[PDB]
RNA sequence: CCUCCGCAUAAGCCUGCGUCAGAUCACUGACAAUUAACAGCCCAAUAUCUACAAUCAACCAACAAGUCAUUAUUACCCUCACUGUCAACCCAACAGGCAUGCUCAUAAGGAAAGGUUAAAAAAAGUAAAAGGAAACAUCACCUCUAGCAUCACCAGUAUUAGAGGCCAGCUG
RNA sequence: GCUAAACCUAGCCCCAAACCCACUCCACCUUACUACCAAACCUUAGCCAAACCAUUUACAUAAAGUAUAGGCGAUA
């Protein structure tokens, strides 16, 4: 069965008048004039070309005589990207195990009070107000205003620790910084073109977490493989590619190392809405890309199993819920599915307020419900990290 | 419900008011966002002259004579323009006397006009 | 397109009927255009075409006006033109079928002149016509310049 | 008049395709139909009915995988996003499929029968005769016409040569071709008959205005 | 210039260059308060706001600022003996703003 | 309906019309690693950060200088919070708007069937800054309320509508960046960067070269007025229980390359011809001339750093409530 | 500057100037190029001169001081207008030969008439121009009885007109 | 006898000159508008 | 003293209570005006992407199943033009109608009485002794027809589609 | 004595004779009057008359309303 009616597709032309098949004789055809005679024949005109080249009108050569036109398909993971079997293919792909739960190293920097902002959970209901209630003119405030403010206010009172540690006066967040990581896995090469809000960079790179007693244990663990599903469904088959390895600066750049990627779901709509499964994947695809473009930046494209392994950490959201990401690339000989693996510890489905009230029902109060200042402890965990 | 009256710009929905203008001519284009590009090659130059010294007045004194019209034909302009370096060059190709067979090489064609005015 | 009365007498209702001719999608060979036409025909048709002794024939000889077609005229005007210019093209590479095919047809011999303007309809003429005599005009530079080189070769042989 | 079918996309896609209503009315908007127009509004999902298709650059049988069991409104069964290697692609449900069910479209006619689970897709010619089959091909290649409502089933009588035949839920034999691909079981969302409307109201809603033996066919 | 085709430009060709210019101007006295700065016309209908500007500069040496023009309706409600509207023509009105203060 | 003032504006001599709408007297004047973070925003934006999709003419201030001063405000309160622990509890709005609507003057209708009657000529602000910081508590006053000072207010000779501005009714909104239930209603600081239409550039091409600094000038006056005087709003002045204690607000607004600064001290709310009789006070705007932040960005590094800049910036992220 | 497009200040209120001549034809014939481009400008300024100045005469409900002089400059720049259009002609006539300075066609509409259509310049060529060739310049059969009927209501008109000049003279010839 | 509704797009595309032309019937009415000597044609 | 009106935009209308002048219950002529930021007027190809409604969205609750999105490569450097902007207004009637946003009695908009008398009859309102009436569609059901694909039905497939039938009280 | 009344000449009609028109510039099949981008032909029917209606029913001179045709009738 076959898409596209008839009556959509492109008309065919009248079949030609015979004089064309007559071999003697030239037709009369209305060419000479300079329009439609239904009573002389339709000429047949030579395939025009536009001699010079003018850009609004620029039609492009087919996908061949473009430059790199590689026949080896590449999949590409873009932001948009959503995937399908949610983590267990980000861990395919990205070569790893996983651990449910933070570590102990990034968790035990707020174990005593003294890792604090004064009243935390007056300001982070500050935070939660302002951006989710008090911030526009608007009645409510739609996801795509409260969600980036939300990041951006928790990262400013996180900020708001340089008091404490003067080490924290050495990292910056960047914005529409767009890194970009190969890697062969098993049979075809993979790519990520990484393209999302807030890298926080830093001079420093993280110190590691895991020993090598856990990242040599991890040999004799399994990637949990899957079937029937190929486990590139939902990346982009692209012919058209190039190689390369982008760490989204150029050389010589000062805070040249990622720490944290915020990345987040601001759509207004649930079907656009990236869902938390697939929000954790782009994590784990973030970190791991990032991440491995540190390693090509200081290790050449060497498959290899790296001596000062590199850990970049993500916070993804979709605006009331945290999903937190601690990415620890180990590894960049991806293509066998033995040897050392990447480890990656997570937290799902960590919200940080139930529901908020922006009008009051008649009852309850305007305001947040079902605030746990737990998950703001995990924030600020991971922004002291490598101070 | 008027026949009689001009459609004018002033005259439709919106959607008509912004589409039709007057006589004026297009300097540039319409992008993305509707942002308008100008083209400054499409804006004309006023090639204005320089007026110091000039010996011309708009008008003419009363006290010159009356002439008779003779306009002029393309026979008198080659006799003139052409005509000695004819008699000069046939007494000891034509392009050597000012004559062009294409203009297509040519910034300011006669045919048709590139030239305003 | 007439009418009948309803059962062949006059006091019963005159109503209206087609007669349309039987079609037949045939195919020919032309000789002097050497190419097989798939061509719809008649029953009639292909019965004049026996009695012609061939489309070449049948098309050669029959008038314009009784053959009524813009496409017959046009194999006209097509095999007129092979046997006005006595074409190279009909076989290359054999000129004694060449000569062979074309002193067959010697009998419709006509003048290049005249074999062009054959079954063209006057809108078509007036378009042949129209690129006949289109010309570029002269520049009058070149007329003025004959004018005056012819009045100073008069002043030289004065 | 200005009729442009919405039946217009080439690609086969995944996403649910905005879909104009016809009104009952021609392509030169006359009413051919009495009594539709004016229901909520829906989007229309492509089904892939030719059950096998091998993808690009593979061959033989294939399993998939469901995702999820969804509602559909432009008919009478649910139907399943079912992904299998790089491609989703929406198929009709069987009464019991559930999310994370494994499906298998399979290609090679055995020499025995296969004893098929409740939701996958055989040749006919590998099927034990006297189960029951939905999704039933006219052609080897022709895609799945017929036994396609809610709830409905037939079952298979007995084959000859290369030749299957069926009885259609109106209880009409079919002769079929041997290698033409039908699913088994009987399709989902049973008790679509068994409902009431109970107001006009449902009636309006799915765009519905007021108004004003054979033998045994074959197709070899 | 008015009431002439112009020539059309393709990308990369020469400036499209007028030598004389065929519609004329008139500075008119506001009809309400105006800014010092200010200065009103009467625009024939076809002239642009930037042909305005090159006109001044080019011809007046005026050095020009800003310019804002706005098309002025003249009423067809005024009739013959013969009850036929007779309509007062609408005309394009330029408001120079002058540089340097 | 009422007349819609843009701060950032193409008019011509619009800083002389705003002080007239606004009551304002215009005074110019005013009442170490930073070199080296503000040089690593300044090349991160120009250099190190690579574009995927090239940066036109065009498209660059929204691209480019953008991010710019955004990371500038974002670090400057970062590494600024110990030397100044009010910044430390300052909420920091991104692109956040600020309305303020009032009443200043009369006018008798001219045309149409409400022909002679007094209807009061009211304005609107509507402004984002690019990103402003608000603080819980309030800077002290820079001059004293009611201070003289004898320079006068302009006074324009015709309608306001020939100042290019037009009239439209819609939602009259009195907002400071946040609703009147947040803690921090005061403002500290405001940074604008003047549009693509406003560079100096283009005023240049067009022989308007003398309103180049007036642009900044206007986005002074408009925008604080419309910020400060909204401060006065939420505290419950108004036109006729005018403010008791002068409300105080600051703004650095850029081209992204050349600095201005400014101060603001609101005295009257009382703009209206009910109550500007017995109103000798007025607000003040001190100000200064265009500076440029860099020369010029090659390669590497920047060219002709100055530093005083960085100085006002710095000493304007430095101030203090009590 | 500004003034230039007001005159004399002493001429303000004089109700009369004296102004010369127009510019006859025969006059310009004998100028060159560069200087009937200066004269241009000259009648140019002059004309804006009076056009302000009768712009404000309706204002202040006052005569012209003398509407002569807009004649005579209107007089003068058609005159130059001529000539220079005189020597492009001629020019176009020995460098092409054409006779319009712009190219077009005797076409023949819908309606039946011939028409010389002017023709406007493109970028693409007419067979792919979309909105060129929805124009037909070709009329269909049901448009000759309308030529018809036409021909004879310009015959009917011709015919009443030659009739009534006949009975004029014969009324001059009663009279005379 | 609010029969007449007005709008300009309903005007023009139902009884404007392109309309008008667009069948051999419409070109029928301009040419006996043209024939009576109408003053309009069209819309 | 009214205000169920207003003020804006939309559609419509097209200078239709601006100034000067004049003729006419007591329109003609001249001149002048509506200034863009609001709103129209958009978009370089070729492929390839777009399963998870909205509802304070949080769960909960569902069915009638929903209004919103890119990526890959190639090309791409000029820039603020053009048009709408007035009014006491439109469609009718010689009563009525009119989309949307705000204000929900008004800060905005207006006047039921030419003057008199105080007859009948008529209209409307108020008061009144005592009395207190003196068919089609359609859920559901049944029947018949129809084994099927690129212009309806239908991008549907017999659980489908189509056609049928069904007292007391008060009161001029 | 008010209102009015009067008026010749615009033009037109019928013939004859003769074969008409149609690019100053610009704009004009898109919403005509807008500077500039990817397909035509296919019997007229009926009124009416036949006192209805059903076949049928007109569209130089002279031969001649003749031969003919026709519900052999109206009529042609
Ligand atoms: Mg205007
Ligand atoms: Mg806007
Ligand atoms: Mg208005
Ligand atoms: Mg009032
Ligand atoms: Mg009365
Ligand atoms: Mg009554
Ligand atoms: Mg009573
Ligand atoms: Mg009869």
């Amino acid at each position: 069965y076959e898409w596209g009616v008839r009556s959509t597709r492109k008309s065919e032309p009248p079949p030609l008048d015979r004089v064309y098949e007559i071999p003697g004789l030239e037709p009369i055809t209305f060419a000479g004039k300079m329009h439609f005679v239904p009573w002389l024949a339709r000429p047949i005109f030579p395939p025009w070309d536009r001699g010079y080249k003018d850009p609004r009108f620029y039609r492009s050569p087919p996908l061949h005589e473009h430059p790199l036109y590689k026949d080896q398909a590449c999949y590409i993971f873009h932001h948009r990207c959503r995937l399908l079997e949610g983590v267990k293919q980000a861990l395919w792909l990205t070569k790893t195990k996983l651990i449910e739960g933070l570590p102990e190293k990034v968790l035990s920097l707020v174990d005593d009070p003294r890792n604090h902002i004064e009243n935390q959970d007056e300001c982070v209901l500050n935070v939660i107000s302002h951006a989710r209630l008090w911030q526009t003119t608007e009645e409510i405030p739609k996801r795509e205003t409260y969600c980036p403010v939300i990041v951006d206010n928790l990262i400013q009172l996180c900020k708001s620790q340089i008091l404490k540690h003067p080490s924290l006066a050495r990292r910056i967040c960047v914005q529409n910084s767009t890194f970009s990581a190969t890697w062969n896995r098993e049979s075809l090469l993979l790519q990520v073109r990484g393209s999302g809000g807030a890298r926080l960079s830093t001079k420093d790179p993280l110190p590691t977490i895991a020993s090598r007693e856990e990242i040599e244990a991890t040999k004799n663990h399994v990637l949990e493989t899957f079937y029937p599903i190929s486990p590139i469904i939902d990346l982009h088959e692209c012919n058209i590619y190039d190689v390369k390895n982008d760490t989204g600066f150029q050389e010589g750049y000062p805070y040249p190392y990622p720490h944290t990627l915020y990345l987040l779901d601001k759509a207004n709509l649930r079907p656009h809405r990236l869902q938390p499964d697939q929000l954790r994947a782009k994590m784990i695809l973030f970190a791991f890309g990032s991440a491995l473009a540190q390693a090509r930046l200081l290790y050449g494209n060497d498959a290899k199993v790296l001596e000062q392994p590199v850990v970049v950490q993500s916070v993804g959201t979709d605006g009331r819920v945290f999903h937190f990401l601690v990415f620890q690339l180990n590894t960049t000989d991806l293509d066998c599915n033995e040897g050392v693996k990447n480890l990656a510890w997570v937290d799902s489905d960590q919200l940080l307020y139930q529901h908020f009230w922006c009008l009051p029902v008649i009852v309850e109060p305007v305001g947040p419900v079902g605030f746990k200042p737990e998950t703001f402890r995990k924030f600020l965990a991971l922004y002291l990290h490598g101070a | 419900a008027d026949r009689m009256s001009k459609w004018t710009s002033k005259r439709g929905p919106r959607s008509f008011r912004g589409r039709k203008g007057r006589g004026a001519k297009g300097i540039g284009f319409l992008t993305s966002g509707w942002r308008f590009v100008q083209i400054k090659e499409m804006v004309p130059e006023f090639v204005v002259p320089d007026l110091t010294g000039f010996k011309l007045k708009p008008y003419v004194s009363y006290l010159a004579p009356e002439s008779e019209e003779t306009p002029l034909t393309a026979a008198q302009l080659f006799s003139e323009a052409v005509a000695p370096a004819i008699e000069k060059d046939f007494k000891d190709n034509l392009e050597k006397y000012g004559f062009e067979p294409t203009q297509e090489g040519k910034l300011f064609q006669l045919y048709p006009r590139n030239f305003l005015r | 397109l007439g009418q009948i009365y309803a059962n062949n007498d006059k006091l019963s209702k005159r109503l209206k009927k087609v007669w349309k001719p039987q079609l037949f999608e045939r195919e020919f060979y032309s000789e002097i255009l050497d190419k097989k036409f798939t061509v719809t025909v008649t029953m009639r048709t292909l019965d004049l075409i026996d009695e012609a002794y061939g489309l070449d024939f049948y098309i050669l000889k029959t008038p314009k006006e009784d053959l009524c077609s813009k496409f017959g005229m046009d194999l006209k005007r097509g095999m007129l033109l092979r046997l006005a210019r006595q074409d190279p093209q009909l076989h290359p590479e054999d000129p004694e079928r060449r000569a062979a095919i074309y002193d067959k047809y010697k009998e419709f011999a006509i003048p290049e002149e005249e074999a062009e303007w054959v079954g063209l309809t006057l809108e078509e003429a007036i378009e042949k016509q129209r690129l006949l005599e289109e010309k570029d005009p002269v520049p009058l530079f070149k007329i003025y310049v004959a004018e005056l080189i012819q009045q100073l070769q008069q002043q030289a042989l004065s | 008049a200005n009729f442009v079918s919405w039946k217009s996309r080439t690609k086969y896609t995944i996403t649910p395709v905005k879909m104009r209503k016809s009104g009952g009315r021609d392509h030169t908007g006359r009413i051919r139909v009495h009594g539709i127009g004016g229901g909520h509004k829906q989007r229309y999902r492509m089904i892939d009915f030719l059950r096998f298709r091998p993808e690009e650059t593979k061959s033989g049988p294939f399993e998939e995988k469901v995702i999820q069991v969804r509602y559909d409104p432009c008919r009478s069964a649910d139907i399943a996003l079912v992904a299998g290697g790089s491609r989703k692609r929406w198929i009709i449900a069987t009464e019991n499929m559930q999310a994370g069910d494994t499906i298998l479209n399979s290609n090679h006619i055995g020499r025995m029968a296969v004893a098929a689970r409740e939701g996958d897709a055989h040749p006919l010619g590998a099927l034990p005769v006297g189960t029951l089959i939905n999704n039933v091909e006219s052609e080897p290649g022709r895609g799945a016409q017929y036994i396609r409502a809610a709830g409905t089933c037939g079952v298979l009588l007995r084959k000859v040569n290369g030749t299957a035949i069926i009885q259609l839920p109106s209880k009409r034999q079919m002769q079929v071709l041997e290698t033409c691909v039908a699913t088994v079981g009987r399709v989902s969302n049973v008790d679509h008959n068994k409902r009431v409307i109970g107001k006009a109201g449902r009636n309006r809603w799915l765009g519905k205005r007021p108004n004003s033996l054979p033998p045994m066919k074959s197709y070899v | 210039a008015r009431n002439v085709v112009y020539p059309l430009y393709r990308l990369g060709g020469p400036q499209l260059r007028v030598f004389r210019t065929n519609f004329f101007i008139q500075l008119v006295r506001p009809g309400v308060a105006q800014p010092e700065d200010t200065v009103q016309f009467r625009i024939p209908m076809e002239m642009t706001r930037v042909d305005l500007r090159n006109y001044l500069e080019g011809i007046y040496n005026v050095p020009v600022a800003a310019v804002r023009t706005r098309v002025q309706h003249g009423s067809n409600k005024r009739r013959d003996h013969r009850n036929v509207r007779i309509k007062k023509p609408d005309y394009k009105v330029a408001y120079v703003q002058l540089a340097h203060g | 309906m009422k007349y819609m003032v843009y701060p950032q504006t193409f008019a011509l001599n619009a800083d002389r019309w705003y002080q007239y709408f606004t009551k304002t007297v215009f005074l110019s004047g005013l009442p170490a690693a930073l070199r080296a973070v503000a040089c690593d925003c300044l090349l991160q934006e120009h250099f190190y950060l690579r574009r995927r999709r090239r940066v036109h003419r065009y498209e660059e201030s929204e691209v480019i200088s953008l991010p710019f001063l955004d990371q500038l405000v974002s670090t400057l309160v970062g590494l600024l919070s110990p030397h100044n622990p009010a910044l430390a509890a300052a909420a920091l709005d991104y692109r956040c708007p600020v309305h303020f609507y009032w009443v200043r003057g009369e006018e008798i209708i001219p045309r149409g069937h409400r022909r002679g009657r007094i209807d009061d000529l009211r304005y609107q602000i509507d402004d984002k800054p690019n990103n402003q910081i608000r603080i819980s508590k309030q800077l002290a006053e820079f001059v004293p309320l009611d201070y003289s000072v004898p320079i006068e207010i302009p006074t324009i000779k015709c309608k306001p509508d020939k100042l290019p501005l037009f009239k439209r009714q819609y939602e009259n909104h009195i907002f400071v960046g946040s609703k009147t239930a947040d803690p921090c209603c005061y403002g500290h600081t405001q940074f604008h960067l003047l549009p693509d239409k406003l560079r100096r550039e283009r005023l240049l091409r067009q022989n308007c070269a003398d309103q180049i600094e007036v642009v900044f000038r206007a986005n002074a006056i408009a925008s604080l007025f419309a910020w400060t005087g909204a401060q006065a709003m939420y505290q419950g002045f108004w036109s006729e229980a005018d403010v008791t204690r002068p409300f105080v607000s600051q703004a650095v607004i850029t081209d992204g390359k050349y600095f201005s600064f400014f101060c603001y001290q609101l005295n009257t709310l009382a703009l209206t011809t009910q109550a500007d009789q017995n109103n000798p006070r007025k607000n003040i705007c001190w100000g200064t001339q265009s500076k440029p932040l860099y020369e010029t960005i090659e390669d590497n590094d920047v060219k002709g750093f100055n530093d005083d800049v960085l100085l006002q910036i710095v000493h304007f992220l430095l101030n203090r409530p009590k | 500057g500004l003034e230039e497009f007001f005159d004399d200040p002493k001429n303000w209120g004089q109700e009369k100037v004296k102004s010369g001549a127009a510019w006859t034809c025969q006059q310009l014939r004998n100028k060159s190029n560069e200087d009937l481009h200066k004269l241009w400008y000259v009648l140019l300024k002059e004309r804006n001169m009076l056009l302000t100045l009768e712009q404000e005469a309706k204002r202040q409900r006052l005569p012209m001081p003398s509407p002569e002089r807009l004649d005579k400059v209107v007089d003068s720049m058609d005159a130059l207008d001529k000539v220079v259009q005189e020597r492009e002609d001629a020019l176009r006539l020995l460098q092409t030969g054409q006779e319009r300075a712009r190219p077009g066609a005797w076409r023949r509409d819908i309606f039946g008439r011939i028409i010389w259509h002017k023709f406007k310049q493109w970028v693409i060529p007419w067979h792919l121009n979309k909105r060129y060739n929805r124009k037909r310049f070709f009329a269909l059969p049901y448009v000759d009885h309308f030529l018809r009927l036409e021909r004879e209501k310009r015959a009917r008109i011709k015919a009443r007109k030659e009739n009534l000049e006949r009975k004029k003279a014969k009324i001059l010839l009663k009279k005379f | 006898g609010n029969e007449y509704q007005p709008s300009n797009i309903k005007r023009k595309n139902k009884h404007g000159w392109v309309r008008r032309l667009s069948t051999p019937a419409g070109v029928q009415v301009i040419l006996r508008r043209m024939l009576k000597g109408r003053k309009s044609l069209s819309h």
